[PDB]
């Protein structure tokens, strides 16, 4: 379980040197980018069942063979575990947006999921589709470009942090594929 | 590795929920006390060699019987092990000082520390003499600001109270 | 395989997610540390327990399988998907038997003591699990108190402070663990059993005291996952790692062997065919052999005096 | 022309074996005849027979 | 917005070239014993000189890539088919790819001042984007040598 | 294909006689050893894909130079042929393991292998590196009980001694 | 868990015959060699942290890359587990010196350790080195040839029992390699 | 040994006849091509030692892994055998170059080479690296005028196409 801080500390431990100036300077850019990250995590948290519901119902609408009889969404409890799993994916992505480092997301869920879904028969392309929908939806909330919600924040550029969030979702989507 | 962010992420993870506003306030306080921590880290990375030099020199200045037979740092190699150990300590004080929690200093230095010393017949009191020398000596305003100083002394105090 | 492993891990996470409440961890279960002594000592006790679990003989793994499979089938009533999980994923089923037994708070230590005969009966069934571990005069090594000298002292301390933790529970969850422990002891009651259920009736402590199964086969499958954590090394790195000559011992093709010639007879026709003669090159390797390692602490300061013998 | 400007190969960092030095002729008498022409020492090495042509035109 | 910061980065990599080239090629020689030995590609004095010249040229055109800020200058005819020339002269390509990797790592460590030994004084900033452009160019070329 | 049945039938055919009790005892031994060998074949068809992975990855873990130049491993496609030929050999170990003689592994894999491998510049040492890796990764008392493992060792021995 | 008694009884059980004369006669030589084995185990027990400290510190002095950063002794808790593991090795070797048969040592520790150290990345060569140092140190105590401790026992020849202890240490060192 | 004389005398011996004018024209061609080839042989015996040096040094200049492990080039002694076998092959190129057929280079070098090189852990690709280096170091208009060089190329071609 490693943040930005523990990434710098672990790398400086492998080098066995002290922390110094430039690494801390990049971490000063992290601290100065702090409140943007705080408001970003607040935006992704305050739209949870929003993103999960739209994302998974969009996944079914893209490929309707899931709700077809014999599919993996075809049972009520299977839809329940489907919604729950999408929710937990969004949860660890939110933890990775707090942390600034994807080590927590690598340790919670990303390790051992592909072989699990092979063991259960979950279609990995459909999960990558759902993670892609949560990616574009979440970045659309993080730029505040949601076409159903426009909340008040002061103006600033957050394209880099948005690319960071897209890096987490692309890490999940690359992980399941 | 303990920090504000790992404790709150592990906490909301333990609840199985998304991070609420409380965790956001916690990491907000992390990015408040951050600049004082990293100031102390910059100065420690600046003058670590002199700090370790004064630490070991005062450590054998208090206890001379370490250079006695064959009980302790009696040879040049063992005293070299002394100075490199102190360096590891200041390196871990710098590491936990950057992190802001006592995580990496605990899991790298403190954990299993008691068992190793007894096995090697390493006296912990002389370590305490070294760190309390570096603790007593520092000046809050001259070298650095008082707040960073407080943070540094606190970390070093943790080392002492975890040692014996 | 590793499928079973991840399933077991997440079932333990949803297991321990209970009692963590809404963020405040409810120190009634989740402290597990006591003092700082036993805080560091419980990690070594858990690693102790895991390694002694894989030390268990190969016969016990499978009796462990049919017991945990039986228990996990009782755990889900009907629930064909769930019984399918209990048959198809074994270590998940172990984590769900133990994890159910955690999320209920059914376990004995979490019970406080208010009457004496409850703990007398508890002591009797305690002795029954003691007899089922130790067979013959030979102590079983599932016991695993000491791993080195002085560890099991901290096991004493952790067990007794663990008894002190039972008392400062809210009386709500105490009455929960009573009724709930009763229900559990009738789920897995091995038949209908008027006497077992009535001795459970007068004694909720005894309803706590049923050890269904053990953790041999779930440890058997995992092996070292608990110690290693996330550091499965790839075959390419493991061959090129530290254990090259031991990971892959049979790797070598035609090991060269140097024969023990007498120096008097050179035995035949040899040409060095080298850029540097062997005499000269062996000389160079012996001269350049090992550099004195200079040290920073002994580095010349401003001023100096040369020491005199 | 082939000249590196900012460039140092250390040859102390190498492993102890793998510095090999070779002399074309290990003798005094044959590295320098009494007369000036030489195939090893001086600018006189420029005037050996052969090597007048070039095989880098294959690129 | 970059300007003196991007120029500052290019001046950091440029006034560190001697260390970077001789660093990576000496570390390349150290990595495998055979190049130095007689009959090796880099045994004769001239071939070592052309080796250091190639290191200096790679790093030089990567520096030219940065000021323009576009990869188009970094490519073209001389670079292209470089692999055709190194095949047609028997030059090892795994060795060159290692040297390009070492040049990359030394370049980023100079561009972030994390390299212990040089502490040129600049006011602090974020420069991660530009570092990724630098590593971007070195692995463009490092993919082209193989 | 050389097996027990084909050797004794073919030998009795060359004899010009009915099969006497000697051949009957030979096939008696075949139906004795059969279960041990076939347990080996079932487990081989179990996890052959991980045998492809660890086998080829160890095969390039030893020799890296094949991926270096144009020679034998220039592209990823030739590496796919590398893993491919390894799976051919493992499938022939499964076949000869089922038959019980070295028949199909001889006539399908070994026969005329040397003109092909010598012609197309294919080194045998990398194959031998792969197979020795597989015999070094023999989990006997936990995976292939005893004698199933033994039969697998014998077949793969015959593969190396055929190639080397 | 089998001593020499259980070895004779199990082998005579596989033969299904009674114990007889000669096997019991060799076991009579065991009983007559009893007090030598008792004093031997007393000598190895009364030098425990002695042998562990000198052995493992000697192991680090032989190959100093373990204390180097990135090594397996490079953490304080790793050194703790290092010293503890050497102690437990010496403990089961002492149990095998009591038993006279290495079945206990095969069942406690020799089963499952190589795979474990491969899974952790513990260098097996270094462990075989430390077991070899404990071998020569322990045999030097068992002949009473320690150059810093010379305790009083009456004179007797114990080279065979010393070769037995060296067989246990060579069983461990061959087990880790 | 296959030469012009041995092929035509052996062919006429198989015929059962006196050697007619056809064989006479064949040995006429032998004494025509003789001078060009023998110039090649004289120059080969001239600088063979530097051919050993550049040949073997290029042989390990291409493949370095032979000097790495125990496999085929563990010691300096095996490298002495490396240079040694290269000088055997050059001596056979001198012999077949004198004879003018590929006789002695076939019966002394090529025959049974494959069981030996396969049995031992030797890759023919290193030999072929050496010989391709020697044909890349062909100084035609300055060293071996024209056709002497051509005959040298032909013989060394036959060496590679025998081995590969
Ligand atoms: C404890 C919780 C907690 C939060 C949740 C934040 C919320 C927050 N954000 C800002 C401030 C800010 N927040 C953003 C963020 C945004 N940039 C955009 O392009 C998006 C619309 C949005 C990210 C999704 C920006 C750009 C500012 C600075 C606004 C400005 O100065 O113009 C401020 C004012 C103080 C400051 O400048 O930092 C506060 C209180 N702070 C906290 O203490
Ligand atoms: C990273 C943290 C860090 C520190 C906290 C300091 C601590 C420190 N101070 C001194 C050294 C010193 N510190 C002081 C300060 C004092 N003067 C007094 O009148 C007061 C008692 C006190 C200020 C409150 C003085 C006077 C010296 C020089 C002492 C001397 O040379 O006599 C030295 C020895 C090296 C030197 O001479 O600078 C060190 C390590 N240095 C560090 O690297
Ligand atoms: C001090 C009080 C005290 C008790 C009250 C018992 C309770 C008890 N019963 C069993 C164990 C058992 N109890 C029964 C009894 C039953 N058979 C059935 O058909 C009925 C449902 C039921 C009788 C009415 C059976 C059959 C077992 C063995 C279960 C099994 O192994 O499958 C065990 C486990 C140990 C063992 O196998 O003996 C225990 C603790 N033991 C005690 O120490
Ligand atoms: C003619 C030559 C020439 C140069 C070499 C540059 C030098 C230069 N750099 C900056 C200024 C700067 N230079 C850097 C550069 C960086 N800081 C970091 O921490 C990173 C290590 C590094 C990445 C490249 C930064 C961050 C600034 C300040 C921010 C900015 O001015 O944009 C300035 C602004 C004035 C000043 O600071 O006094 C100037 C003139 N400009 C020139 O005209
Ligand atoms: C029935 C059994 C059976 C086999 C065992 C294979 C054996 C085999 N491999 C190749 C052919 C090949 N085999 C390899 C494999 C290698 N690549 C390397 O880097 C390694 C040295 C090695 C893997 C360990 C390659 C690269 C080729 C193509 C060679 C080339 O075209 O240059 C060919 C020629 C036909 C072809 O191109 O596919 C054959 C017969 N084929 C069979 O039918
Ligand atoms: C309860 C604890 C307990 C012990 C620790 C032993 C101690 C012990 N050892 C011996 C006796 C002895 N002990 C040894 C041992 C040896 N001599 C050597 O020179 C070797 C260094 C060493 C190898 C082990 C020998 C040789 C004897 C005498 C021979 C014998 O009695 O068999 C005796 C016989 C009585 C006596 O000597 O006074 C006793 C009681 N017995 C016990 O009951
Ligand atoms: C049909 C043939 C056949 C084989 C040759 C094996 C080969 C093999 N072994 C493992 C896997 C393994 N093999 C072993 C075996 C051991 N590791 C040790 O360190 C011990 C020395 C040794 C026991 C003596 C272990 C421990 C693993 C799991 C972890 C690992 O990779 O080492 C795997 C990965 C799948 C798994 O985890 O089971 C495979 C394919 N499997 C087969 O089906
Ligand atoms: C028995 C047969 C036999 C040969 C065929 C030659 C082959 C040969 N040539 C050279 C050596 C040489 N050969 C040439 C020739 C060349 N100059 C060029 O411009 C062209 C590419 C090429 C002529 C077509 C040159 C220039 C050298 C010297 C190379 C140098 O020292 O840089 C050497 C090394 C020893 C030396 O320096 O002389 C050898 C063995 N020698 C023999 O003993
Ligand atoms: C008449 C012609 C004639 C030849 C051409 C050689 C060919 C030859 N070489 C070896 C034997 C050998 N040849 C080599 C040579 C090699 N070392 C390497 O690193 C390279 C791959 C290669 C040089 C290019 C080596 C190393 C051995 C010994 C192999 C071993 O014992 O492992 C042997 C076996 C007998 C011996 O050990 O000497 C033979 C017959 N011998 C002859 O009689
Ligand atoms: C509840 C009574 C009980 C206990 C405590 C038991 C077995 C057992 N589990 C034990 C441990 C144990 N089991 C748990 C289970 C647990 N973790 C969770 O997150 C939840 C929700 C849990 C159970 C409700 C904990 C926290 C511990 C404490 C950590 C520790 O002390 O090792 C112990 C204590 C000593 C030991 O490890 O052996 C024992 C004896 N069987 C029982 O019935
Ligand atoms: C008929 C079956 C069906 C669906 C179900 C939707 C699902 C859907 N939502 C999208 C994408 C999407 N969805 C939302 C979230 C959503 N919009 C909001 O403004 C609020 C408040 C939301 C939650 C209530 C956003 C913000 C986007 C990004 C596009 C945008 O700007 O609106 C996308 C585009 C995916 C992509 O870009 O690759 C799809 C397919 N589409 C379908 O065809
Ligand atoms: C209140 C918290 C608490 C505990 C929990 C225990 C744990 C404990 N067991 C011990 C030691 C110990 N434990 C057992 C095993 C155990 N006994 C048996 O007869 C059977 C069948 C067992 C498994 C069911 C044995 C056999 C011993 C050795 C002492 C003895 O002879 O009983 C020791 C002594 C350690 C030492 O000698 O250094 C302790 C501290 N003590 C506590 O204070
Ligand atoms: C024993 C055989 C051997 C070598 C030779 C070195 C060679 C070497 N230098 C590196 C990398 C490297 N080298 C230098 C340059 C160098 N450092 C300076 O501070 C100055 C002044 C230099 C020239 C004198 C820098 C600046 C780096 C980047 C790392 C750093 O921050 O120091 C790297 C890391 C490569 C990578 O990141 O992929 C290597 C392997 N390593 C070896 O194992
Ligand atoms: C610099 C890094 C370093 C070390 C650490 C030592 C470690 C060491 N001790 C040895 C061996 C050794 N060690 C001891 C134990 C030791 N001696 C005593 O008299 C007492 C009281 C002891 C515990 C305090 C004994 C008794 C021996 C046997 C040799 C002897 O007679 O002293 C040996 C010889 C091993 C062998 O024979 O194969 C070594 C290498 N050596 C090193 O190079």
């Amino acid at each position: 379980m490693l943040d930005a801080f523990s990434r710098v500390v672990v790398n400086s431990d492998s080098k066995a040197a002290y922390v110094g100036g430039s690494d801390l300077q990049s971490l000063k850019t992290f601290i100065s980018d702090g409140n943007k990250r705080l408001d970003a995590v607040n935006c992704i948290v305050s739209n949870a069942s929003c993103i999960v519901s739209d994302a998974i119902s969009g996944m079914i609408c893209e490929n309707p063979g899931l709700i077809a009889p014999g599919g993996n969404c075809y049972t009520n409890r299977r839809m329940a575990a489907c919604l729950r799993d999408g929710e937990i994916i969004l949860r660890y992505v939110s933890y990775a947006l707090l942390a600034g480092d994807s080590s927590v997301l690598d340790d919670r869920c990303l390790n051992g999921l592909k072989e699990t879904y092979i063991a259960l028969g979950v279609p990995t392309a459909s999960t990558s589709r759902a993670v892609s929908i949560m990616k574009a939806a979440s970045t659309a909330f993080i730029m505040n470009t949601a076409s159903g919600r426009k909340i008040e924040i002061a103006a600033g550029d957050c394209q880099a942090l948005q690319s960071e969030a897209a890096a987490y979702f692309d890490k999940v989507g690359s992980a399941v594929d | 590795m303990k920090s504000v962010i790992t404790t709150t992420i592990s906490a909301a993870d333990a609840a199985g929920r998304f991070p609420s506003s409380s965790d956001l306030e916690s990491i907000q306080g992390n990015i408040q006390r951050a600049s004082a921590r990293l100031e102390a880290a910059e100065k420690l990375s600046g003058n670590h060699e002199a700090v370790v030099k004064e630490a070991g020199d005062a450590c054998f200045a208090k206890y001379s019987y370490l250079k006695n037979s064959g009980e302790a740092g009696d040879s040049q190699e063992k005293i070299n092990k002394c100075y490199r150990d102190v360096d590891h300590y200041m390196r871990l004080i710098n590491y936990s000082l950057v992190v802001g929690g006592t995580g990496p200093l605990d899991e790298w230095g403190i954990a299993g520390s008691r068992e190793v010393y007894r096995t090697l017949n390493l006296p912990g009191s002389a370590y305490i003499a070294s760190f309390t020398f570096t603790r007593d000596r520092l000046c809050v305003p001259r070298d650095m600001s008082s707040q960073a100083g407080v943070e540094f002394v606190a970390a070093l105090d943790y080392v002492i109270n975890s040692l014996s | 395989s590793a499928a079973d492993k991840y399933m077991a891990r997440t079932v333990t996470r949803t297991a321990k997610s209970a009692a963590a409440g809404f963020g405040v961890y409810t120190p009634q279960c989740t402290e597990a540390s006591g003092g700082a002594n036993t805080a560091e000592a419980t990690r070594l006790a858990v690693l102790a327990a895991d390694f002694r679990l894989r030390q268990a003989p190969l016969g016990a793994r499978f009796a462990d399988l049919y017991e945990t499979r039986r228990a996990a089938v009782i755990q889900a009533c009907n629930s064909s998907a769930e019984e399918g999980y209990a048959t198809s994923f074994p270590s998940r089923a172990a984590a769900s038997v133990a994890g159910r037994a955690e999320g209920l708070r059914a376990c004995s230590r979490y019970f406080p003591q208010k009457p004496p005969v409850e703990e007398y009966m508890a002591a009797c069934v305690d002795r029954q699990y003691k007899q089922m571990r130790v067979h013959g005069g030979v102590y079983s090594t599932l016991c695993a108190d000491g791993r080195s000298a002085g560890d099991a002292d901290t096991a004493r301390i952790a067990a007794l402070g663990a008894r002190f933790r039972a008392q400062h529970l809210s009386k709500s969850q105490q009455t929960q663990m009573r009724y709930n422990a009763m229900s559990e002891a009738r789920m897995l009651a091995r038949g209908l059993c008027t006497y077992e259920e009535a001795q459970f009736n007068a004694y909720p402590k005894m309803a706590g005291m049923m050890r269904y199964g053990t953790g041999v086969y779930a440890a058997s499958v995992r092996g070292p996952e608990l110690v290693v954590g996330n550091k499965s090394m790839t075959v390419a790195e493991q061959v090129n790692g530290v254990n090259a000559e031991s990971y892959w011992p049979s790797s070598k093709v035609r090991p060269a062997v140097a024969r023990g010639t007498s120096p008097w007879m050179g035995l035949g026709v040899v040409k060095s065919y080298a850029a540097m003669s062997e005499a000269a090159m062996a000389y160079g390797i012996e001269q350049q052999s090992k550099p004195y390692v200079p040290q920073k602490y002994e580095g010349w300061s401003s001023g100096w005096k040369p020491k005199s013998s | 022309i082939a000249n590196p400007d900012v460039s140092s190969v250390d040859y102390q960092l190498m492993p102890p074996g793998s510095v090999i030095v070779q002399p074309d002729e290990v003798s005094a008498a044959k590295m320098l005849p009494v007369s000036g022409m030489s195939k090893h020492i001086g600018k006189t090495k420029r005037l050996v027979e052969g090597d007048g042509l070039s095989d880098y035109s294959r690129l």
